[PDB]
């Protein structure tokens, strides 16, 4: 969110 | 002329998969000739694929003094860094990289990756483009890309692209390369279920040939529980035990383990984040091994098999901060995937993917390389009767009833109303109405002015908007609120006489066919508004643009910036129905919207993340939101906002049902996965294979 | 229209100072229009500047969604996200306001300063660039872009540059504009010392402005040390107790403190960064505080007058983390400036600034809003020989004799040269020598192959290029190195048989004047090369072309990379002698290159800046190596590497004296220091106003 | 420093 943050299920580097 | 020579066995012994005997040739190559730009970029590489991420930046560091015009090892260089978590660092190499070479295609698009990580897709978009006018033929930089177009909902050449895509990966697959599509974004893009499954199996491989340079033996594994004194050891492996979704859905899931027949041991895969979530898992597993400590995958695999571990668990899959070479290792005789990745891992080395009957038909079991592992109702689970109590109930001010306009909830909400003299109870449990008096007039005045807080009769009235000035721990999920908060339409400039669809989801899950969907939803209902967040703010002019051309006026959609985790599932309450995303469905988003009580519809399509929606649906029981094909779902989309007395059914069957249904239930849940735990063990104990356990 | 005049209110109260009542008329306007964008975004902007960012932030959604072609609106809300610390979030603002105007300049120079504070300078230079393509008289777009090529060494009409810049900042201060050259950046222009004082003042006056919406009355200040029990309460207040050059500089001053004549309190504005720096400073002081846990300055100003401190030391001025505000609150009944700062204040609420005769003469004193306060030889200080004592002693080895081809250093030195059979002492303490035979190969061969470490003897030596893979730490400069260490010329590309001048400061400190002035001496010296650091690697492209221009080849100049503290001060050694940046001197970088025994070329200028080089030497005793003039530089730079029997008597004469003058000596630093707060007591304590300390 | 970080001495926001 803006002003902190909004962790989230993202790919992992490749 | 023997540094040459020396340079080219080493190069030999490489290709061979003999890592230490290359090592020692590239260092023999250097003693004879030190100034050898090639010989250290080579080893380089070498060391960079051993995961000694300090020693290639010793090596990289000789080739760029060297040679001052080798922008190759300033690329390679910045790629080393990249993976060291010096982001700065790497977008210096690069950016020298270029400006040694500006023809660099590569350079460009290790640019462009770095801009996409950090957020600023524009400047990835950007960065790409110029890679691509430079190397037309280049699958990394036009999948990566077409992620960033899919991300902000730039749809040009859509179909065309999407062919393309599938173009790519069909020959890579072919000539035998890892393909440019990351198995978490495959479900984006219609490939095949064999495409899917053939580039997580890639990804798998990946893993395999990272563990077999360990020279590592098979594990010996416990063939009983009696060393455990009839106990069957659990091990959850996660890179996600704080705050991130995976917490927010399964953090009661180890303390409500039975200690008399399970002993549970959560691997940590992330450094302690301060959170309330990890202070939870750590507070209630039986066991908690933080493997962030341990970088070596050896080590780390050596560890969970010391520990005895019957069933490990994988949480990551393809995501973020996994470590699947501990898996590839096998250090467990049955290992299962479990609620964090939504797809097939394709590899050998999981045995299990814990899904259900819904979400993964038997149908459909070629789609995974793991043998389905059926919970009984949804394999899906959230915390939100844990984290978010206060939102069980509900009281509604009568601003003229409506059950989604005015809304209040808290843990002392009943006292409140108690205080107050003229409350009207609405039978639906129930849902008690505040007339539009003297301490409704105070509560719209607050929102009308921005105002964080008020006293009414001695109670605690928080406006739903500056929970972060309130309660910063409430603001995110860690505590629960402990005052009463107001939630209304006008805090996101929602209309007051209009049916609300709304969809919480990031933007990348809307492709054409869908907006053209809730397009035709929109034209059918004229008294309604498409409610959604800007996920990221970027997508909201293409969203709007394509909406515009479909002929909705720029009014017909909000958008509401992304919210901390309390209000996101709060505001929930102030929708009529909940239009979730066909191509990939709402997974944490879709339990989040169901406790709000808010209906939702989906269309279930055949890959795993296409039918989770559907799943949550037939765990709470409203078959009735699951459509079979698009015109079932604008159909019943526009039912649920023209039917009233249909819509007042439909949300009350909700509201009811996330408490009585197995939906939230965790101790349920909990239960359920011991049973299927055991049916794995008593399947393995016996001497056979894994096999479907879909009874 | 009502809510037009209630907003037209607000904003005369706003201009008045009345920002209570501003709020007040703001939030009416609002309760009586809600969907008033215009009343959002300015109680956002007022709410942004009394420090309320949360409560800014839901100010300048409202007013987003109200206003969606508001790229005003998004710019500032960028501006609230980026003080919030949100750098991600700003950069979307920035992004969606660019798209929404293409013509807002504002918003590309706020993306500008995003890129610029991420490092990315090229990409900053780009985003100024179009904002004054945009908006040609952009005062702050025109800096800020000229502090960007200042750190690449982008000289492209310079001259015309410096102009222009003291041009804007005339018109600035003749009509009562916050300057916009930054008073910390100030000494690189040729501004005059009445500018820079003045740019400065302004700065102290936003302080001023800031603590005076507080209202807090003028502080009680204690008039004797009787409370004390006859000690002097002394606070340290800096944002740079942890990993930073402060720390590195006097962190062993706190505990050095006489505790029957002072009391100790040091006041940390950052937050524990779990470093040795951190854990020294909490140990040693005699009380500690976390204001970094206090963010209003009214509280922190309320704790540090609590306390009793009878001296403030104000170690920020213009710098990361300040918080000026308290001092400008004066909680003490003297406040001085020193060290972290070097230049005036400019502010009133300054008493003092610790120099010394060198740096700032007495003839000088107008440049300085403060009155001087002389240490007795230099007011500079460095940790040097508590951090790197295995730098006290070196050992070389004879590879054909050479002090700074193949060096040694280590605690353990003496025992590992003792085990050795022929060891040759040459007389200077004395330089034990090492000749070309078995044990002198196995070295070579090591930094060769880049090798970690070896063993010789069963003493440990490790590759000085390695530190980090060794021991992290020691590359830091947290703990002392247990091993011995090697370091050679062949590590950094350097010549074996030619000399070697270096300069380990950041690239901004470099101008036209002197990169000609050190071609000059490069021409005048054959066997002579130019060692400078990647800082940013960025500027590298740009010195060698102003170096080809001058008749340079790019084999005259030697690039290494930035290296981790205990490497970058072990490497020194290496060097002939060092040419000290006339514009701007080193001044942690002088010290750490004197602790190395390399000798520094200055030429002081007028500036405290730009004389610390010369204090620090005056203060070694090593006058000759001060140049009144550029020729008188270059004859002093080109008799030391040219003259080889007067290039060792002054390496000899550095090296000696790093151990026997009062530089680096901490106990003797503390002491004078305890002596100088003595007499700014007694003076104040007698019922004077500040007056120069200068006997 | 590459692969890691060196602290320098700046100047605050305005
Ligand atoms: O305004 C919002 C919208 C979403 N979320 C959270 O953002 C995350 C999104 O994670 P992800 O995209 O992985 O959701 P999923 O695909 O599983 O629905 C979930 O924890 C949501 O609860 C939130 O806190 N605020
Ligand atoms: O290769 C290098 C070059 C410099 N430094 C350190 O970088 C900092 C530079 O700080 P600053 O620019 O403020 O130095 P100053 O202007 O005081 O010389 C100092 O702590 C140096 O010791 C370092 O660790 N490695």
């Amino acid at each position: 969110y803006p002003g902190g943050s909004t962790p989230v299920s993202s790919a992992n580097m490749m | 002329t023997h540094a040459d020579s020396l340079n080219n066995l080493a190069n030999i012994k490489r290709e061979q998969g003999n890592i230490e005997e290359a090592v020692r040739l590239y260092r023999k190559a250097l003693e004879v000739f030190p100034e050898f730009a090639a010989a250290h970029s080579n080893l380089a590489s070498v060391l960079q694929q051993q995961g000694k991420l300090q020693e290639a930046l010793m090596h990289y560091k000789e080739a760029i003094r060297i040679s001052p015009t080798f922008a190759d090892a300033y690329s390679n260089m910045g790629n080393t860094l990249k993976e060291m978590q010096d982001v700065q660092g790497a977008l210096q190499c690069y950016t020298r990289a270029i400006q040694i070479n500006p023809a660099f295609a590569d350079a460009h698009s290790n640019l462009a990756s770095i801009h996409k990580d950090s957020g600023n897709i524009p400047e990835a978009i950007a960065s790409y483009r110029t890679a691509l006018k430079l190397k037309p033929d280049f699958p990394d930089a036009y999948c990566n890309l077409a992620h960033c177009l899919q991300i902000v909902c730039d749809w040009t050449d859509y179909d065309e692209r999407m062919k393309k895509l599938v173009s790519i990966v069909a020959d890579q697959l072919e000539k035998n390369r890892l393909p440019s599509v990351h198995p978490h974004h495959s479900m984006l893009y219609p490939l095949s279920h064999g495409f899917r499954k053939a580039i997580a199996e890639r990804h798998g491989n990946l893993c395999l040939d990272k563990i077999n340079v360990l020279h590592k033996p098979p594990y010996e594994h416990p063939k009983d529980l009696k060393l455990s004194d009839g106990r069957l050891r659990v091990g959850y492996v996660s890179s996600d035990f704080g705050n991130h979704p995976t917490s927010h859905l399964m953090q009661s899931i180890p303390g409500m383990h039975n200690p008399d027949k399970f002993e549970v041991f959560c691997y940590a895969l992330s450094p302690d984040d301060g959170t309330n979530f990890r202070v939870k898992v750590m507070a209630e597993a039986n066991h908690f091994i933080d493997l962030s400590q341990i970088p070596c995958n050896g080590k780390a695999a050596d560890r969970i098999h010391q520990d005895g571990i019957h069933i490990l668990v994988n949480m990551n899959g393809y995501t973020k901060g996994a470590r699947n070479e501990l898996f590839a290792l096998r250090p467990a005789p049955i290992q299962a995937m479990w609620l964090g990745y939504p797809g097939t891992s394709g590899a050998l080395f999981m045995d299990y993917i814990i899904t259900d009957q819904e979400t993964s038909p038997a149908e459909v079991a070629e789609q995974y390389s793991e043998k389905l592992a059926y919970m009984p109702h949804t394999f899906f689970i959230g915390d939100h009767a844990n984290m978010f109590p206060h939102l069980k109930k509900k009281a509604v001010i009568d601003f003229k009833i409506y059950d989604n306009r005015i809304v209040l909830n808290g843990i002392d909400l009943k006292a409140f109303l108690d205080s107050l003299p003229d409350v009207k109870i609405v039978k639906m449990l129930n849902m008690p109405v505040i007339p539009m008096n003297t301490i409704a007039e105070a509560v719209i005045e607050m929102i009308n002015r921005g105002q964080i807080q008020i006293t009414i009769n001695g109670f605690s009235i928080s406006n739903g908007l500056a929970t972060t000035q309130i309660n910063n721990k409430a603001a995110t999920g860690e505590e629960v609120p402990r005052t009463i908060i107001v939630t209304t339409r006008s805090q996101y400039g929602l209309p007051e006489d209009a049916i609300v669809y709304c969809n919480f989801n990031q933007l990348y899950k809307i492709d054409p066919s869908t907006l053209q969907m809730w397009a035709n939803i929109l034209k059918r209902v004229p008294n309604s508004v498409l409610w959604l967040l800007r996920f990221p703010a970027v997508g909201e002019p293409n969203i709007q643009q394509y909406a515009q051309n479909m002929g909705l006026p720029q009014n017909r959609i909000i958008f509401s910036p992304v919210a901390p985790k309390e209000e996101h599932v709060r505001r929930g309450q102030l929708a009529d129905v909940c239009l979730d995303t066909p191509l990939c469905n709402g997974h944490t988003t879709g339990m989040d919207v169901l406790w709000a009580g808010t209906p939702m519809v989906t269309m279930p399509g055949e890959t795993l993340a296409s039918r989770v929606a559907a799943s949550q649906l037939t765990c709470l029981g409203c078959l009735e939101l699951i459509a079979k094909n698009r015109q079932e779902y604008e159909d019943i989309a526009v039912k649920l906002g023209t039917d009233l007395e249909y819509l007042k059914k439909v949300r009350g069957k909700v509201w009811k049902q996330r408490i009585s249904s197995p939906l939230f239930n965790t101790k349920q849940y909990t239960m359920e996965l011991e049973r299927l735990y055991l049916q794995m063990w008593e399947h393995y104990a016996a001497g056979n294979k894994p096999d479907h356990m879909i009874k």
